[PDB]
């Protein structure tokens, strides 16, 4: 009865220039689920849904990439994990988390809309980048985070709908 | 086509015969629909997807006219119309009686009584005849401020986007002017419009020759090429030019 939506998307980018589409892992109650990218998702299997929203989040992702004014040296990798559980009392988690080259360097809880910024200074910076394209250049606001989840349960529910 | 979109309130997006228009001042659900009532109007109702399509690009939440009733327990219309299915897609947010439009044909339950953006929407033949006409456009164009725009969600290479925005006379986008293009501020993801860097000069200009004026788009370099993605709050991210991407026609000045 507890269950569990992940989804997590990563885009890359190359000696500073942001590569072209992106890479989406699901999970449902931690089991792979999808693996999507710009051309189409995979497990009458129809992902239209999926394959609209995670390449418009894809397209997010790569614009707070090619935000974070860190190096054009090598390869570095955004990451976004958005999950979010219906526990056994019918009671909601979720989170939104920010790896940077596999270093997890912002969270926010979706249910308390509060971030945790990281230790290192370093990471610091880097959520400071993103939490500042978030809210100025995206736009980004409680509804949309409020959204977020809301989006992510619907989802979660639906799939639980099926199968 | 060229056709005049028909009776609009002054500097309204006229679409399909269908007046709209966007307040990016957040007032409450009654506050909202009081405003769109006083311009002889009402908040935004979504009858078809085809008519409205328009309404796939929209950044953020906005208020709707849809509001449920606690009895019925069903949606209905401000004026109330029944919620026809296979438009809609009703997700519980936040617990509230009202619902936030937002793109892909998304509603979001809002409390009525949080501050949102907001959406009128009239019809056409219910504005009276002495009133603003937008300029000619094509048929089904979303003409804004007398431009004409449309915006194709298949996605193809800049090239691509240009040749296609040639064949039904027209051009990619091209940003001249943020007032008479404010418009462009609730537009989601990125688009190709017609912004080419020429990599000898250094410099940016439109697809016709026009150069780039300053002050009206951040431009950021992204993926490096040389042609650039509009997004949202007037910017231009730098694309690769065979990268795919959706894209905005505009009959050309
Ligand atoms: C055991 C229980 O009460 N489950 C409820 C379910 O009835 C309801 O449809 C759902 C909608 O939010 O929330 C949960």
């Amino acid at each position: 009865e507890p269950h569990s939506l992940r989804y997590n998307l990563t885009v890359l980018s190359w000696d500073g220039s942001v590569q072209s589409g992106f890479l989406t892992e699901v999970h449902l109650d931690g089991q792979p689920f999808l693996r999507c990218d710009r051309q189409k998702c995979r497990a009458n299997k129809t992902w239209d849904r999926e394959t609209r929203d995670l390449t418009g989040w894809g397209k997010d992702l790569r614009m707070t990439l090619a935000h974070i004014k860190d190096q054009k040296e090598g390869l570095h990798s955004l990451q976004e994990i958005r999950v979010c559980e219906i526990h056994e009392d019918n009671s909601t988690r979720s989170s939104q988390h920010f790896y940077y080259d596999g270093e997890l360097f912002l969270s926010q809880n979706l249910e308390t809309l509060e971030w945790t910024m990281p230790q290192s200074s370093r990471a610091q910076t880097l959520a400071m980048n993103v939490r500042n394209f978030l809210k100025e250049d995206a736009m980004e606001t409680d509804t949309h985070y409020h959204a977020m989840r809301a989006d992510c349960l619907s989802e979660l529910r639906r799939y639980l709908k099926s199968g | 086509t060229e056709s005049y979109c028909g009776p609009c309130p002054k500097n309204w997006i006229c679409y399909k015969n269908n007046c709209y228009q966007f307040f990016d001042e957040s007032k409450n659900w009654y506050e909202s629909q009081a405003s769109c009532m006083s311009q002889n109007a009402s908040l935004l109702k979504v009858y078809s997807k085809e008519d409205q399509d328009l309404l796939k690009l929209v950044k953020s939440y906005h208020w709707m006219g849809l509001v449920h009733i606690p009895t019925n327990g069903s949606w209905q219309w401000e004026d109330g119309s029944i919620l026809s299915p296979n438009l809609l897609t009703i997700i519980e947010m936040q617990k509230g009686d009202c619902a936030l439009y937002a793109s892909s044909f998304k509603g979001y339950i809002e409390n009525c009584s949080t501050p949102n953006t907001y959406i009128c929407m009239q019809r056409t033949v219910q504005i009276p005849l002495t009133e603003s006409y937008c300029g000619p456009c094509p048929k089904n164009w979303i003409c804004y401020k007398n431009n004409c725009y449309q915006f194709f969600d298949e996605s193809k290479n800049w090239y691509e986007s240009q040749a296609s925005c040639m064949s039904q006379n027209a051009s990619l986008l091209k940003v001249y002017s943020k007032e008479d293009q404010d418009l462009l501020k609730l537009v989601k993801s990125y688009h190709w419009m017609g912004l080419v860097h020429i990599p000898t000069n250094g410099s940016w200009q439109w697809e016709d020759g026009s150069i780039l004026s300053p002050n009206l788009l951040t431009i950021i370099e992204m993926q490096k090429g040389d042609c650039a993605l509009y997004a949202s709050s007037f910017k231009g991210y730098i694309e690769n030019c065979s990268t795919p991407n959706t894209y905005i026609c505009m009959q050309r000045t």
